[PDB]
RNA sequence: UUUUUUUUUUUUUUUU
RNA sequence: GAAGACGGUCGAACUUGACUAUCUAGAGGAAGUAAAAGUCGUAACAAGGUUUCCGUAGGUGAACCUGCGGAAGGAUCAUUA
RNA sequence: CGUGCCUACCAUGGUGACCACGGGUGACGGGGAAUCAGGGUUCGAUUCCGGAGAGGGAGCCUGAGAAACGGCUACCACAUCCAAGGAAGGCAGCAGGCGCGCAAAUUACCCACUCCCGACCCGGGGAGGUAGUGACGAAAAAUAACAAUACAGGACUCUUUCGAGGCCCUGUAAUUGGAAUGAGUCCACUUUAAAUCCUUUAACGAGGAUCCAUUGGAGGGCAAGUCUGGUGCCAGCAGCCGCGGUAAUUCCAGCUCCAAUAGCGUAUAUUAAAGUUGCUGCAGUUAAAAAGCUCGUAGUUGGAUCUUGGGAGCGGCCCCUUGCCUCUCGCCCGAAGCGUUUACUUUGAAAAAAUUAGAGUGUUCAAAGCAGGCCCGAGCCGCCUGGAUACCGCAGCUAGGAAUAAUGGAAUAGGACCGCGGUUCUAUUUUGUUGGUUUUCGGAACUGAGGCCAUGAUUAAGAGGGACGGCCGGGGGCAUUCGUAUUGCGCCGCUAGAGGUGAAAUUCUUGGACCGGCGCAAGACGGACCAGAGCGAAAGCAUUUGCCAAGAAUGUUUUCAUUAAUCAAGAACGAAAGUCGGAGGUUCGAAGACGAUCAGAUACCGUCGUAGUUCCGACCAUAAACGAUGCCGACCGGCGAUGCGGCGGCGUUAUUCCCAUGACCCGCCGGGCAGCUUCCGGGAAACCAAAGUCUUUGGGUUCCGGGGGGAGUAUGGUUGCAAAGCUGAAAC
RNA sequence: CGGAUCCGUAACUUCGGGAUAAGGAUUGGCUCUAAGGGCUGGCAGCCGACUUAGAACUGGUGCGGACCAGGGGAAUCCGACUGUUUAAUUAAAACAAAGCAUCGCGAAGGCCCGCGGCGGGUGUUGACGCGAUGUGAUUUCUGCCCAGUGCUCUGAAUGU
């Protein structure tokens, strides 16, 4: 039924980028949701966001920039070991200017390009660029 | 609707190996009935005994009277029917002679206006119908 | 989505956001509990003794004004049905199914529900034989239902 | 209300 | 300390029987393919001249016909007070 | 030696849908090879590692070491010589032969290199190495050029030039040189065990008879002939499309061209192309494809939640949470408790070469090889440097990292920690020394009594289950009642037609049909109200009434607290028809019968009429079982409806007179069946608010399709009483 | 061949059988060994049944030692089988038989006996009964003819 929420999350945020709406409703939360828009917003995607703290569940409210072409989830959290980046680099990374990657290491849900810098490499959450 | 956990290999691979049969090249591949039901037994040419000289018809948009020669094989022990290819060459052949013969374009299916035969003749007596054709040496 | 059925609609309850009782109802944990006692060897079904208290003596969500869940408070001095009520009702109405079907042996659409009913006891059943508050050689075929109505 | 059949192949494509 | 012998164990082989695998003869029967050029009709495509089709039974030279229940891939997206 | 390795006794075990057991392999296993985005797919007979066997198969002596076979014993199958009395045989070692084939080299030379064995510096080695065959394959590479003079087929800088040509391309069967140099012909060195080959060098060695490049092709794909002569759907070409029947851009020849070049065509296995096997990365409304529907175990996936901002210091460390303890051992560390436990990463070892990547290095280049490079006029009785590094799936080891994903604890307290009692048990030091008696003590355990912890249970998923209570529905079963109509019968009146058709006839008819009137009986069926309405998992369900259990939705500050979704095996329902018993038999009606129509009808039309249609029991499990759209979940436009709950609305209306539910009207919420519109976005389109959120491709999961035919056929197994159902191929 | 023990048993089928199918081995005498129980006492002591399994020795390969005692397979036709029959020539494929059909009859009746009576029988019975035939398990089937010949229903319908 309701599985992998980061997936609900993301298509909900595709579904209002396509179609140009200003700020979208998430009816689950996780930390790995909160820090997935922490780094999205860090590197300026997205805008200012606002977490109402349902006692059951909270709901995330995000203000959208407007350049968000596409976010997304691979499906079931791939391992990556380092030196196999390369791969995920060409078959999802529209190119080599620009895109993203979210890696889950031992220190924090991380970045594509600070996971290569500190040298840990983990699962794959998802991709956005 | 395919399946994409981390514990499904199992059933991926399963899956495709049953889902591989039903395409008719790796069945016929890896099927044996492909192998020992045709002649050749799988290689590329055979010696054989000419039987008789057999003319036959073609298709029809395109009438003619094609020239073949029946073959006892050397290995196997089944009659063929093979094409022998040029202007003469029907000549060249005389009756109960060592010929060696090969296929045609893929050897599941004949050419397009021969009905059923499905060989060529490559030399009779150890020299080829080509040497015999442009003037080199004898039968 | 409901299970056995394609019928997906809601039909719920929402408890508020706010925690424990607001103004009125000067009420302690005491006397609520001894209200709980008093209606628990009247043997009512604990589904039951919520709404007596929400409708009779205007008690909230009990977790909020006793802190405590009101199954546990009934298990801690012990008042036990020790057969749960989720698994009771439906033994109560298969055993109903049952006769039903024996009285009428030609109700197909009974049988049927009687199968699925049965695929219900089952699941709860192997539920509490995880979560360890049954026996785990407890056993439902048919001489247990009709005692334990 | 009727009322069926009628050889066989003949038919290729441009520069600005 | 030789030849030989009782008994034991290993077990070559030979016969017989069973099981299984691979081909392989067969009077006749029944099928498909070739295949275009033959005889008998004209079932289908247009309401194909009885709308078509799907199941399940029965019969008939032949395609086919009918019974009962469905579908529209139907030839009806509509029939009022 | 350890062991069911074998004996005896005793127990009744062990494996399996996470694929056991059994068949097949044209299967020896790896290191590897081919194939180029990435991921893979196909081979690995074969030079290195390891295993096995010497015709099959069995046994055995010697020896540290064998079930040895260039050792032995017997049998079987071959086979040699026989004076017929007996002997010896084992090339899947090296050459060589027969057979088999599509398919494969000389009965050569040498221990000189490499190493190996023996008593041993010396013997021996078909192990090896060298030569001969060798178009398996690879590397480098002339094949007659080359600059010329002249004629220009004439382009180009540009001047009226009708050319200056200090540039040019090319045809010159035109001449001239370099007569460049090579292949072959041979002296001599070297090479080598002996020669050979390569290199070096001497003497010859080119003017189109030269010292001669072929293989395929010229319609499209596919670069290149609408050139010529023959040929007349004949011959033949063509991998497919196709050409050829008197003008052939395609056959056969010649000429001219095109492509690769000392290598091209062909056949076949196989890889990419093939996103036409799809994990990245395919389809499933109509093309092939979503099972009839539902439950259901194994499998697969599984909501959220439990460690944070800071501080010091520049320009990595501690905490306000950031490793706890013990200080027994040599304020702190060494050391030690030392892990709930793995999955995941980053280390680090570890391993075998050869291959691949790749560093260096002028093998004349390159494929290679692992070498080489300097000064020295021989004189230095010499120096420098290399023979790298990477990669090595998976599994195992080691230490950091705790996010992600499972697991741990304390709920009947049989918790956590500190400090006591009392029972009970032993260890070694010391009473100068030996022994005994009694301790302190050190450790385990047992027992009881407390105090102490903020003393212990994450909240309730627009997950789910269940209770609840007001209605709801052609939902299911059992029973009951009603209604015409049909058919037949009984009477009653009238009277010659009545049915039935495209038109008629079969048939009933003065023995009174049809028609009217009354009444009775039987069985089937529930019209009109009935709709793009409801309910059911579907197949399906329509007269009233009662009984029996069951269910959706809605309302809920109710309960439980992850019990969830999809599901191979397995299982319950499953229309019509069909089959087996029992009851009856109105209408219809397969089969069958006739009458007509037609050329023929056995067909449509009409008359009669069998089984079945009905009910009760059992079976069969199929359909265009259709929305030709698996199931769950979320998001993405609007609009008016309609059905069912719930809520709001001094609007209207019926009671009697508040009061409620009644009946409309207005509006909102939930989810259900639907519809109009649209450039939401899609698709091949028709079309779809899903068939969308897809090259920007990944929410979870089951079933499936891989050109059409053969064919849902054969053949096996299994169910069925039978009809048949389920599973299900190949030749061609 | 034939008893017994231990192995192993096909095709077909109504799934019950076939089946002691087919085919093998063993079997003696004498020594043991192991197992299989009862009654007593506050786990131990006394007292007994005839069976099974295994081992060694050994006899001139001999062992159900006499007696006792299934030849077997492959097929075809017919009849389902068990049963019964021509005593004094037949043992069957005939006969019956369950099953399947068919017909008469609601008691003043059917079908019969009887020389006779409302005398008997079925009947001390009543359509799941009695009476009269055809066929002969199950499985699958039951076609076409009312002309002949019967049988039956109908009406003084109208000829005799
Ligand atoms: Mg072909
Ligand atoms: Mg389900
Ligand atoms: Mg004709
Ligand atoms: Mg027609
Ligand atoms: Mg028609
Ligand atoms: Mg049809
Ligand atoms: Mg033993
Ligand atoms: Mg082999
Ligand atoms: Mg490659
Ligand atoms: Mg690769
Ligand atoms: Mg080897
Ligand atoms: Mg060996
Ligand atoms: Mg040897
Ligand atoms: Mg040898
Ligand atoms: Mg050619
Ligand atoms: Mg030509
Ligand atoms: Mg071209
Ligand atoms: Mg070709
Ligand atoms: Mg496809
Ligand atoms: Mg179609
Ligand atoms: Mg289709
Ligand atoms: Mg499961
Ligand atoms: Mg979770
Ligand atoms: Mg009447
Ligand atoms: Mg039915
Ligand atoms: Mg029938
Ligand atoms: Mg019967
Ligand atoms: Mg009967
Ligand atoms: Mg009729
Ligand atoms: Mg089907
Ligand atoms: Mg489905
Ligand atoms: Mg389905
Ligand atoms: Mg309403
Ligand atoms: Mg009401
Ligand atoms: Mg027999
Ligand atoms: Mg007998
Ligand atoms: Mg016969
Ligand atoms: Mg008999
Ligand atoms: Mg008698
Ligand atoms: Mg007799
Ligand atoms: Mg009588
Ligand atoms: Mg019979
Ligand atoms: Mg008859
Ligand atoms: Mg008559």
């Amino acid at each position: 039924v309701r599985m992998n929420v980061l997936a609900d999350a993301l298509k909900s945020i595709n579904n209002a980028e396509k179609r140009g709406k200003r700020q979208v409703l998430i009816r689950p939360c996780s930390k790995v949701i909160v820090r997935f828009l922490t780094v999205m917003m860090k590197h300026g995607y997205i805008g200012e966001f606002e977490i109402i703290d349902d006692h059951r569940a909270g709901k995330i409210v995000v203000n959208l920039t407007g350049r968000l072409n596409k976010c997304g989830v691979i499906s079931p959290r791939f391992d990556v070991q380092l030196k196999d980046l390369e791969k995920w680099q060409n078959n999802l990374l529209p190119s080599r200017q620009f895109g993203f990657i979210v890696l889950t290491t031992s220190a924090g849900i991380m970045d594509h390009e600070e996971a290569r810098r500190k040298h840990t490499g983990g699962k794959i959450l998802g991709f956005f660029f | 609707g395919k399946c994409r956990g981390l514990r499904t290999a199992r059933k991926l691979r399963s899956h495709r190996r049953d889902q591989k049969w039903h395409d008719k090249q790796y069945k016929k591949a890896h099927l044996g009935t492909a192998l020992k039901a045709n002649p050749f037994g799988g290689a590329s040419h055979a010696k054989g005994i000419v039987l008789e000289k057999v003319g036959v018809e073609a298709k029809q948009p395109n009438s003619a009277i094609r020239k073949c020669v029946r073959v006892q094989l050397i290995k196997n022990g089944k009659k063929i029917t093979a094409f022998v290819p040029n202007d003469g060459c029907l000549n060249f052949i005389e009756e109960n002679d060592e010929v060696l013969v090969a296929g045609f374009g893929r050897k599941g299916h004949a050419v397009g206006d021969i009905p059923g035969v499905r060989f060529k003749v490559v030399k009779v007596a150890n020299v080829s119908l080509l040497a015999l054709y442009k003037g080199k040496k004898e039968r | 989505g409901r299970m056995h059925a394609p019928g997906k609609g809601l039909s719920q309850s929402a408890l508020p956001y706010r925690r424990s009782v607001p103004t009125w109802l000067k009420l302690t944990s005491d006397d609520v509990k001894e209200q709980i006692y008093k209606l628990a060897k009247k043997g009512l079904t604990p589904s039951q003794i919520g709404v007596i208290l929400r409708d009779s003596h205007g008690v909230a969500q009990v977790r909020f004004v006793t802190g405590n869940k009101i199954l546990r408070i009934l298990k801690s001095k012990g008042l036990a049905p020790d057969l749960p009520e989720d698994l009771y009702h439906l033994i109560k109405k298969a055993v109903a199914v049952r006769k039903h079907l024996e009285r009428n042996r030609k109700d197909k659409d009974a049988k049927f529900r009687l199968i699925l009913i049965e695929s219900r006891i089952h699941r709860l059943a192997r539920y509490y034989k995880t979560k360890r508050v049954l026996p785990p050689n407890w056993k439902y075929e048919s001489s247990t239902a009709s005692a334990l109505v």
